[PDB]
């Protein structure tokens, strides 16, 4: 895991990765 | 204020970690 500041997106997939499952639940349909 | 805090400080993995279990 390299410790970065992590903006926008990078952010919530990073913390997704690491949690797994059960956070964040959105999709476009655009 | 997540997103702004670690764009600016590094978060490290034990306070990143605090979020999400």
């Amino acid at each position: 895991f390299v410790n970065q500041h992590l903006c926008g997106s990078h952010l919530v997939e990073a913390l997704y990765l690491v949690c797994g499952e059960q956070g964040f639940f959105y999709t476009p349909k655009t | 204020g997540i997103v702004e805090q670690c764009c600016t400080s590094i978060c490290s993995l034990y306070q990143l970690e605090n979020y999400c279990n």
